[PDB]
């Protein structure tokens, strides 16, 4: 987030008079895809038979 | 001077037979003989008479 401040009016030798700098900033990340698998074998005979 | 068949052997015809000589096959002595009934369970059951 930005930072503001107090500042004075009273002289323009005086430092609390400066208006303060600040920065805003971001940064990246990622939503990254990965696999979920299964084989599941069986015999053709298994798949004949069953019911 | 003449025209010997070697001479003209590049334009003789060919010719394959359109069949394999081969033994005339048998089948299984067991599939002929005996009766066999069509299975629809991999382990079928049989009832036999006792007394």
């Amino acid at each position: 987030l930005p930072t503001a401040g107090w500042v004075t009016d009273d002289t323009s030798g005086a430092a609390t008079g400066t208006k303060p700098t600040s920065k805003v900033s971001w940064t990246g990340k990622n939503l990254v895809a990965e696999e979920i698998a299964v084989i599941v074998p069986v015999h053709e005979n298994t798949i004949a038979d069953s019911r | 001077a003449d025209i010997s068949r070697a001479d003209a052997l590049a334009l003789l015809a060919t010719q394959e037979l359109d069949s394999i000589i081969k033994p005339e096959t048998s089948g299984s002595a067991a599939l002929a003989a005996f009766r066999s009934i069509r299975m629809s369970a991999g382990t079928v059951s049989m009832p036999v008479l006792a007394a």
